[PDB]
RNA sequence: GGCUUGUGGCUGCUAAGAGAUCAAAUCAACGCAGCUUUUUGAUUCUUCGAUGUCGGCUCUUCCUAUCCUAGUGAUGUACAAGUUGCUAAGGGUCGGAUUGUUCACCCGUAUUAGGGAUCGUGAGCUGGGUUUAGACCGUCGUGAGCCAGGUUUGUUUUAUCCUACUGGAUAUAGCAUCAUGAUAGUAGAUUGAUUUAGUACGAGAGGAACUGUUGAUUAUGGCCUCUGGUUAGCGAUUAUCGGAAACGGUAUGUCGCGCAGCUACGCCGUCUGGGAUAAUGGCUGAAAGCCUCUUAAGCCAGAAGCCCAUCUAGAAAGUGAUGCACUACGAAUAAUGGUAACCCAAUGUAGAAGACAUUGUGUGAACGAAGGUACUGUAAGCAGUGGAGUGGCACCACGACCUGUUGAGGUUCAGCUUCGCUUCUAGGUUUC
RNA sequence: GUAGCGAAAUACCUCGUCACUUAAUUAGUGACCUGCAUGAACGGAGCUAUGAGGUUCUCACUGUCCCAAACUGUCUCUCAG
RNA sequence: AGGCAUGAUAGUUCAGGGAAUUCGGCCAAUUAGAGCUGUAACUUCGGGAUAAAGCUUGGCUCUGAUGAAAAUCAGAACCGA
RNA sequence: GUGCCGAAAUGUACUAUCACUGAUACCAUAAAGGGAGUCCAUGUAU
RNA sequence: GAAACUCUGAUGGAGGACCGUACGGGUUAUUGAUGUGCAAAUCAUUUUUCUGAUGUAGGUAAAGGUGCGAAAGACUCAUCG
């Protein structure tokens, strides 16, 4: 709901059951991703998140309060390379996401590590608190 | 359902049969409907595919995310030498189809055109073709035939061929009158010209026979057929790959690893009844070398070719030639060219016939501002560090 | 134009790649050759073909 | 499989009432009449000198009794979400957990139907189940043994034949180029956000739409500029062998980087308007001095559907243009020898063989040169007030390595580009 | 039918009921016991060690898979016999 | 003798994910030798145990200890991808 | 059985029919129930 | 240590112990290759055992409603309820 915008078709790096790190201090060490939100059916195709994708996750390792529940993530760093239309090709050192509520407000206070450009350019609340955008 | 699952069809059904085309150039199926009125204005034109670069455009789209931002875009570059009109045809309308009402020819004919009517030029002693040189028959005959085209023929098309061009042999120094002259080939090899015919979409028929007779025995250039910002259809034969398996040809899912007699196949050809393999089923055969059209290819810039200022853009104030330093599989490109946006069908060295698009876009990408900041001229073998030779001496002036 | 992290050469737009490091380094690279030698923590002061070699190696 | 349709599934006719009031917006009893072969029965016509038997995987096509998309009508239709009728099968209809499952049932997503083709599909696979011989448990039996009771280990053969299909050739009534285009196929389909708009409508809560812009998913055709994958070209290195090094072998060597080529995880295109219809809505207008879309003549508007436009193949549709070569109106019908090709020789724009393409006195090939271009990464050998040190003579021995010569040396079309008379280029058989 | 054991390699009804295991479990583990048809040398309960034995989960690692692709050796292709 | 497309079979390698494939991690990948640390529940006290989990390993110039011994073990410099 | 395939009258005389529909025993299917479609028609009233 | 004895290190080399070689003995998996085979039971990779209830050679004993059987109705010259 709190996207304001859309993607530009990057290379998708994170198929289902890709466990990734969580940037936020909410208390999710990891995030086993279940499905991407806004994805159509196709026979034998695993649905695959890139950056700036509203994803369904379970926190697997973290606080006992959070885990063994379904939650909405969003992907921030991808590791797998992708081509911006500018011409530059960019990847990060690690896969990482952050948890959000149903409204599209960020649950944790602040980000550890960098964020991608189109994650900030799309989602305002992740841009509003991040140490560096790239 | 009975299939047990739903999944789209593998492969298109409209591009059958997937086999070889023996056309050397892009055979045009259908020309655009004549507006009528206006001017006849030629339509189609041949260009050889020279190679490919990319370019850094600066974009102006209102109400999009790339408003006033740079955008890297691949660009094919077709070389187009200026081609020579020879003949002129009519076509009468009949109940069966369009049937021809005779071709008129020019006064003389260049020996590039004579190559077409032999398979063995090197054997031929006589080399007697187009013996229309006789004075009595040719002069009287054309004015009879040009009268018959006004009477019957509605549609008029202009026969035209590519300039192979002329040169001097080996170590004779050129630009001298005693030296024997001879046909230089293309970047491919060939001296035999690609003859086409080109429909003239100018109203009145009679009006056309002013224009198509004015243009006759004169070279056409690209700058008075296409213009920058035009959407163009590229017609040509694609890239030959020989025989192919069922997996790579139609793009099917291959089987389990545990299969006896291997997994690179479609498993069920068909059902018990009907007792027969269907045309629709995927199967082993030819891949590539297929004749294709493709629609709505933009042309970014049109060339000309000592200043060699063609490669460079408005900015920078440094002049760069279009050929990347080091020239692969082609040649330099010392002719008129076309920076076409994106891919074009076929390999390097292939004759692509261009054509004006049959019906008009209303899409805003069609009527966009082109504005190139800067173009690549780095070598393609393989990673290129220097755009120009000039950069080299400055970067590493002292060597050995 | 972007100057590289490893090697220290120029290269122009629509080439190479970028690896965004932890601790927010935007390091551009010439090729996979330059990227791969960085990834194994090798010095440009020892590898001969590079340009950051040839400053401190006196040419 | 066939016949049959009790049973299963689907649909009519009638209304006795539910539905606040009111049978027919929507449900529908008690009854009555049908359709279907996607359930299971019933039967024993075919098959016992054998049609390989369940499910899943993979690919095709077909049916509509339509869930979505296209277009329409009803309403207890204000909006939105719904319930429901009609035309429509072009396109779409899914990722997973347990189970041999079909089926079922949950988690999750782009809203979400069900079927047929020998219960499609075993010389296409798999063999989990079912259904042999080993073995165990439980009930039954004096016992051998039994058990739609459970559990575990248990061999899946052959295409080289004829058709079918896929691509590619060859014979005819010259040789070659350029065209026509009967016929056959056909491709784009969906969707988010934004604008219209917090507007219409509504007491409020909430909350649309045509059109335009702008992205995405999926399918499809094409491409290699970049990026990623791959890579006997260079470098490094283990054991051993060539007296040492050099340069090599062997372990189909190991590691590092890697042009070209292919390839996707990359990149580009998918524009666009007709005609006649299906449902249905209208106009004029009788039958029926009123009234009616025709239930009459005539006219208009009208679907992702059908046919055209576009795109793929194409004259054994045995065709045609150009070059050479040897005997009569019309309209209504409630009216007037010598060419040439092929062999051959290369080449690649291509290729299983054929074929296709280009050249054959020309930088065509082979070699060579480029402050042309690439890849590797500083050759060997020599020199050094270089070098942890050890040993000897009165500064010389041995020394991984480092500095200099040295972005050096090696490789660079084999499918890379420029120009160079350095070197080389011959024969054979039919065809009208 | 004592002691143990008990929807078990035995439990048809049955995917029994309630926890743990999972985002999701007809599987796995632990309890309850109306044991269709458990039970003591017809041997009962037990698992330290051993097992090319049966079965469930976690970490590591992977072309099994998303989704295929490239290269290499011998054959398949052509010719002679 | 000549070709090198497709396919079968035996092999190296594969971005990002890491069993989502499948009846089932079948297959392959990871691990690995030695030296120095360090080793749990449970146990028939023998085992478990190479449990698990860490580190080091080259080349070259030396030094020292134990033997008779031309061997073997310990320690330190310096060197580069 | 008699338009043509197909041998034999698209025969003469007399009534019905517009529907993506109908068409010759056994026979290769269709019902209950509807229709100001059209033709023929029973009894009454104005 | 008052005693009965029990702490540390070496010595020693026991065990139907363990890892692991073969032209040794077996034959688990890939349900790989082959299945018009090299073969009327083979080949490759993987796997099990390897001083013993071990393997193996020659001579010799047991014969068809019999023999022999660490027992599968196994084997008794490609033949066995």
């Amino acid at each position: 709901t709190g996207q304001q915008g859309t993607k530009f078709a990057m290379t998708a790096g994170l198929p289902v059951g890709a466990v990734i790190n969580c940037c936020d201090n909410s208390g999710a060490k990891n995030m086993f991703i279940i499905s991407v939100r806004g994805h159509k059916g196709r026979l034998n195709r695993l649905p695959a998140a890139s950056v700036s994708d509203l994803i369904v996750v379970t926190c697997k390792k973290g606080k006992p309060a959070l885990r063994k529940k379904v939650s909405m993530g969003v992907v921030v760093r991808q590791r797998a390379i992708w081509r911006r239309k500018d011409g530059v090709v960019i990847g990060f050192q690690d896969n990482a996401g952050v948890i959000i509520n149903d409204k599209g407000e960020m649950k944790g206070s602040a980000i550890t590590g960098p964020v991608a450009k189109e994650a900030a350019e799309l989602w305002p609340k992740v841009a509003s608190v991040a140490p560096a955008v790239f | 359902s009975h299939r047990k699952f739903n999944a789209p069809r593998r492969g298109s059904l409209g591009f059958l049969p997937r086999g070889r085309s023996h056309a050397v150039r892009g055979r045009v199926r259908s020309w655009p409907k004549d507006d009528a009125s206006q001017k006849p204005h030629l339509c189609a034109f041949i260009g050889y595919k020279a190679g490919m670069t990319h370019v850094l455009r600066d974009v102006v789209r209102p109400n999009s995310r790339l408003h006033k931002k740079e955008a890297c875009e691949p660009v094919t570059i077709l070389e187009t030498p200026p081609m020579f009109v020879v003949g002129i045809i009519g076509y009468k309308p009949t109940v069966e189809g369009l049937k021809p009402v005779t071709t008129v020819w020019a006064s003389y004919v260049n020996e590039e055109v004579k190559r077409n009517y032999y398979k063995n030029w090197y054997q031929s002693k006589a080399r007697k073709a187009f013996s229309c040189l006789s004075n009595g028959k040719a002069a009287e005959k054309r004015e009879k035939q040009l009268e018959e085209l006004q009477k019957e023929a509605t549609v008029i098309r202009v026969i035209a061929h590519t300039q192979s061009a002329k040169t001097t042999t080996r170590g004779v120094d050129a630009n001298e009158q005693g030296a024997k002259k001879v046909l230089k080939g293309n970047h491919l090899g060939q001296k035999k010209a690609h003859m086409i015919e080109i429909q003239i979409n100018g109203g009145d028929v009679a009006a056309k026979l002013n224009y198509a007779k004015s243009i006759l025995e004169k070279e056409i250039k690209v700058a008075d057929v296409f213009t920058e910002g035009e959407q163009i259809d590229t017609i040509g034969v694609g890239k030959g790959f020989g025989w192919e398996g069922v997996i790579h040809r139609y793009g099917t899912k291959r089987l389990q690893k545990k299969t006896h007699r291997g997994r690179r196949k479609v498993a069920c050809i068909g059902p018990w009844n009907p007792a027969r393999v269907l045309w629709s089923v995927a199967r082993y055969g030819q891949r590539g070398c297929h004749h294709r059209t493709e629609m709505n290819k933009r042309i970014y810039r049109i060339g000309a070719a000592k200043i060699n200022e063609g490669g460079s853009t408005s900015f920078d104030l440094t002049k760069k030639s279009i050929n990347p330093m080091g020239g692969p599989h082609y040649g330099l490109v010392k002719d008129d060219f076309l920076m076409i946006k994106g891919s074009v069908v076929g390999t390097v060295k292939r004759a692509i016939t261009l054509r004006k698009t049959i019906n008009i876009n209303t899409r805003r990408i069609a009527t966009e501002e082109i504005n190139l900041k800067w173009i690549d001229t780095a070598s393609k073998f393989g990673h290129g560090r220097f755009q120009t030779k000039e950069e080299r001496s400055k970067f590493l002036g002292k060597l050995k | 134009t972007e100057i590289c992290g490893f090697s220290g050469h120029i290269f122009h737009a629509g080439h190479g790649r970028v690896h965004i490091r932890e601790d927010k380094h935007l390091m551009a690279f010439e090729s996979r050759k330059a990227f791969r030698m960085w990834e194994r923590k090798r010095n440009p002061r020892k590898i001969a073909w590079t340009e950051h070699y040839r400053h401190d190696h006196k040419k």
